[PDB]
This record gives C-alpha cells, structure tokens and sequence, in this order.
C-alpha cells in the first residue's frame, strides 16, 4: 500500500540496504497507524474550535500533541517546509 | 505536475488527500493539509528506515528485518514512546 | 474431515472443544468457540517460537533451550508484559 | 500434552532448529496458561452478560482484553480467519 | 534411613529441624514442616545455581564467581524481584 | 555450612562447573536468607490463626507469599513432592 | 585581548553576551554572566562531546557520528536526566 | 553557529577523533537548547526576586536547577572558577 | 604504633578522626568512631575498586577509568542506588 | 587525598590492576560523598537523642539508614570487626 514510497525513501535513506516483505508489511502498519493517530486529532482539534475543515494548522497542532519531544521540532519543520514549496512552487 | 513533486515529497500527497475526506473525518479538508501530513509520514518513515538500516548493518545484513525495526525503535529512546504500545510482529 | 483442518490449524481445535466444556467454563460453548480460541493459541505459539528460535541462531544453537524462550519473551516488549508475572524455569 | 503441535508449528516456523524437551515443557505451560487466561474472561464475560453459552464473540473480546496492543490485534484477525474458514469449509 | 534421602533430598532434612524449633519460630513443628522447606531451599538453590552455571559457560570460565551469580540473578525476571533488595559481594 | 549440600546440588546440574569460596559465600547467605523469610512467615501465619504448631501447609502459604509467580508454583510442587514421598517413603 | 581568552575558553563569551541582551531576557545583564554561561556551554559541551568520542573508538570509527551522541547520552546516567526529553535525530 | 567551538572543544578532549556534519547538527541543538533553559531559569530567577539585571548569581543557581546531581556541581566550578579569572585577568 | 594498623585498616583511622571534629558535626566524638567510619569508606571503596576492576580486565586493559567505575557501579544493583543521584565524570 | 589509601587498597584487591589519575579523581569524591553522608546523619542521629557525642553507635545506625540492603550489613560486619579489633588491640 505504501511499500512503493518506503521502498523509495530507503533508498534514498540508505541506497544499498534491501527491506524484507514481512519488514515492509510492518511500515506499512506504522505509516497507516501514525496517519490514523494524526488525522484522529486533527479532527478532535477541529470540533473543538467549531471549524468544519481541517486545515494544517491542525495537523501541525496534532503533531505537537502526539509526537515525542524534538521527533516532534523536526516533523513541524519538515511539514512547514513541504507545505511551503507547494503552496509557493504554483 | 505532480502535488508530490510540486511538494517536494515521496509520499503520495494525493493518496493522503482521499483518505482525509474518505476518512470522515473532516467536512471539508484544506489544501495544506495532505502535504503537511504526508510531509510528517514521510519524514517518520525515514527516520525509523535509517535507525533500522543501521540496525541491519551492525549485525552483518544488507536486508532490513521486522528485529531491525524493532531494534532501532526500542533503542531511540524517543521512537520508543511514540511505538510504546506498538507490537512488531516478529520483532 | 478434520475440524483441525477445516479450520487450517496446527492446534487441536477438538481437544480444546473438550477443555472448554470439561472445564465448567460454560452451560454450554459454541461451535467457533474452540476454533478461535485453538487459532490465537497457535498463533502466539508460533510467535514466540519465531523469537525464540531466532535468539537460538544468534548465539550458535539449533535446538531452542529456555534461554531463548526466555531471551526471548523479554526483549519484545509486547510478550514480555503478557508474561510478565511468568518464570521461565532455567530462562 | 501440546508437544506435538508446538512442535508442528516450530517446523513451520523454523524448518530446521529444534526444540530441547525442557524447553517443550515451557511451551506446555505457556500455552495451558494463557488458554486458563482466555477462558476465564471469555467465561466472565459471558455470567455479566448474563449469556449461558460461551461465544467466539467472548473468546474475541477476552483476547482484546488480555493481549497487548498489536499482539492483540493479529490473534484477533488470525481467529476470525481461522473460525470463518472452519464455518465455511463445512 | 536418612530423612534426607526418605525425602529423595540432597538438603539436610534433620538441619532445617533443628532450626526451625531452636529458632524460636513455633511452639511445636510438624513432622513435613522441614522436609517441605528443606525440599524448595534445594529447589532455589538448584535454580539460582543453574543460571549461574550458564553465565559461567557463556563468558569462558569453569568456576562460578559471584559476577554469574549476579548476572544470573539479575537477567531472570523472577530471580530478579525475589532477592531484589540484596547486595551480592562482588556481583 | 551449606557447602556440602550446596556443592552436591551444583554437580547435579553442572557435573562439570565448579564455584569458587567467595561464591559459596553468597550461596550460603541465600540460603539462610530464604530460610529466614519462610520461616518468619510461617511463623507469621500460624499465630494468626491461633496455632501453636507450624505445619508444613504453613511453609507452603508462606512460600506462596513470598516468592514470584511462577517461581512459587514449583517450590510448592517440589516441596509436595518430597514432602508427600518422605511420609510415605516410611 | 579577547574575552573568551582572559576568561580561557573556547566559547565566544561575546555572542553569548549578545544573545543574553537580544533575547529580551533581561532588562541589563551583568558582565560575568556570559562568561559564566559561556562556561558552562563549554563544560558540557566537552562532557558529552567526550562520552561520545569514546562510543566512536568503542565500535571501531574515527568520526563521531550521532549514534555515538546517543549512545553517550543515554548511558550516562546524569546526562540522560539532562537531555531527557531530547531526541537525537539518527541517533 | 557553534561548530567552530565544538570542533576546537573536540580537538582539545579527543584530539585524532572527527566528528560528523549531521552529528555537529546535534551538537548545536544542545548547545542552543541548554542556552535557552539556563538563560530562561535565570531570567524567571531576576523577575522573582525584582531584580532587573541578570546576574551571573543567577547563572549559577540557574545551573543548579536545571542540571543534575554531580553534573551541577563542576558546571558550577567551570563557571566560577572562569568568571573568576575574567574578572581578575583584566 | 598507628591507629589505623592497630584496627587492621589503610584508611587514616586519625585523619577521619581530625575531620569528625573540624566538621563540627559533634560537641565530642568518641574513641571508636572514626575507627568504624574509616572501616566503612575503606570496606566501600575495596567493594566498587573490585568490580571497577574486573570490569577494566573484562574489556582489555590494566589501569582502571571512568568509565570502569560508571560501568562498575551501574551495573551492581545495591550500589546504583548508592551512587543513585551521582554522575561520574567521563564515566 | 585518599590516593595513598584508596591506591593501597586497590592493590589489596587487584595487585596488578592500575588507576588513572582522573579515575582517582572519581574515588576521592567517592570517599568524600559518603563520609560527609554517613557523619551528617550520624550527627542527625545524636541531636535527636539529645547526646552531645558521636559514638561509634551513631556511626552504625547512620550506616543502616543510609546504605542499601545487604550492602550495609557487610559495613556494620566490617565496621565491628574493625572497632573492636582497635579497643582490644591496646
């Protein structure tokens, strides 16, 4: 489901260093498990401040919430840069 | 042009974009929003991926196995809170 | 034919059928009762024989000693809570 | 008394690491544990909801109850598997 | 015959008996009282002296020195809480 | 003190492993140790319920007491099973 | 003559200064309070910077990678209350 | 911002061991952190006790808040011992 | 002859004496106390010297380092409560 | 300070095993730590029982308070030994 993109991120990663399937069926547990996690906040965020979309602000409020200590300072940073390049890069 | 490319991104922000709405959770989901979170899932994914690559390097292997993740996860101190009820079958 | 193998199972779906009612557990258990119940059984079996048999090859061995049930059961973090007010006789 | 099936899955498992006696005695006892562990709730379940018949349904809900997080979830998938197999495999 | 060997013990049956009324403990000890005490102080020691055995092996010696002790103790989770405020000299 | 017996157990499970002095030393100590604690529970018990005597079913409550789970489980089968052959065992 | 030398230290006594005003932290701070801060940056930049080039040696490298920050950190006792709630990208 | 400092630290603890580009990144996320602690206690210190001027008397209990045990004590030293050859080395 | 060699120690049996005294802990110390409180620290430090010790052999080398202690004293149960809020320099 | 000592006693133990000098940095605050704990109870224990000595009995019980387990026992063991070898030993 997500083994295309952790194949492609391993690579860029560690570009000589293979994953097994049974290794990957695992990634994919943790991509859909986090992903589930974060959106379920940034939906609980939303309701609570009477809004009917969920906009980054909540998902970046939602990483702050979930996400571990300085794990959390980098994903803000790599979220706001991504969203950034998009919302720029037209 | 692709929303992953334009983003600058592995993670199919397109994919993640369907399963916000999909999802039910939201009414209606912004524009930001698929790529910050994809941004996120991408980012998570690399680092357990590293922390595990080594892993699998440090005992003798080229091929990344479930005790590798588990490994790198229990050792990294902050990976281990987040995946602290997390079970890595055959880890 | 096999209620074992209609199931596609290792574990005696059967003789766990006959603890279940032997055991005065119930005034009366189901049909899938068994089957699940001999299904999570064979499967945590093979999980923590999969660990364990690793934490044989690791060492040297190829016969699986309490050591590694032990070694085992202890460096998953999601077995060892399950066992966790358990000793492993020589582990 | 289990023996024979542990070491049926081991094989299936691990193809070519054995298994000391001692070792088998173990196993016994893991798996006569936690089938006490299981039946026991799947049995209180079933007096508090004041049912005469113990249910795959008690067996699935003592099993969310007594495993870990992800373990939990797979026994609870491999379960539903098997008993959907057996109903249909009549 | 020896209560030791009547018990099929290798703990002196007669000593814990002795013990156990010079001790001041009870008033008057039954006759299994230290057949049944002596029989699990031989089973523990039998235990803790296994493990410790093991570590003895696994590290390169012949001898058991108090580290394997420790390191056995420590390493079982049972062993572990039952002497877990003890100090093994040199451990 | 223990020494003898101690050293005798030892070849029994290792034919091959000696101990040294200062290992025997703390041997020793554990032994005394646990026999101290089951014997003070024992003793706990039995004026509890207002019996002058120790009975060996007080060694076996005290050793439920005092040791880890499943670690009681066998010093309670062990001393049974001793127990039980020396009253027969006439 | 520079500050960070009459104090000897490595530490730029001077930006720590600047960053002490600029910081909006103090209304005026004092002269010796860089240089104390600057100080302490310094001690315990060496502490862990030390932990960790042994961790570097330990394995079998020259270069000190964060594993080695990692490793360092958490198994100093003192320095894992520190850095706590810390995370060590790639560590 | 800091590598500079860390490099010649560096040299002057392991004087033959290198240091990464992504583990001088890490360096410097430390060195600014405990900046920002200290300086934060420190300056939370001066409002407390209605003193407009952060001295180096804050400094050092700042130090002794924020850092442990043993830790603590030679940060204290460092500092004293440095501010004291500052001020005299005029 | 020596106060400390009368009582069979190496630690300054007179020095602990002078230091009960300068410390102004008490109005007047008596006779036996340094001698137990000399006994103590010496008795302490032969115990984390030793498993200093071995832990400097069980690696490779003669002369024992921080690090030896830091290992030595973390590693023993009891005295890691000791030293519980202690952090070793470079250990 | 200790180094004459702490070095005799390392050879007492270890004839053959050396220390670094900053190790012996280590054991000196070691020495230092635990005498300025053990006489700061013993002194504890005298006010409260209003003596305005410190006998070699305060130093014992200071020894129990502050010392783990069976780690302690060994202290008072040690300490006794050595006390009543002093008095004897005119």
């Amino acid at each position: 489901s997500y083994s295309i993109y952790v194949y492609k991120v391993l690579k860029q990663v560690h570009p000589d260093t293979g994953i097994s399937s049974k290794a990957m069926g695992i990634m994919n547990s943790f991509v859909n498990d986090i992903f589930e996690r974060i959106a379920g906040e940034a939906s609980r965020l939303a309701h609570y401040n009477k809004r009917s979309t969920i906009t980054s602000r909540e998902i970046q409020t939602a990483v702050r919430l979930l996400l571990p200590g300085e794990l959390a300072k980098h994903a803000v940073s790599e979220g706001t840069k991504a969203v950034t390049k998009y919302t720029s890069s037209k | 042009k692709s929303r992953s490319s334009r983003a600058g991104l592995q993670f199919p922000v397109g994919r993640v974009h369907r399963l916000l709405r999909k999802g039910n959770y939201a009414e209606r989901v912004g524009a930001g929003a698929p790529v910050y979170l994809a941004a996120v899932l991408e980012y998570l994914t690399a680092e357990i991926l590293e922390l595990a690559g080594n892993a699998a390097r440090d005992n003798k292997k080229t091929r990344i196995i479930p005790r590798h993740l588990q490994l790198a996860i229990r050792n990294d101190e902050e990976l281990n809170k987040l995946l602290g009820k997390v079970t890595i079958a055959q880890g």
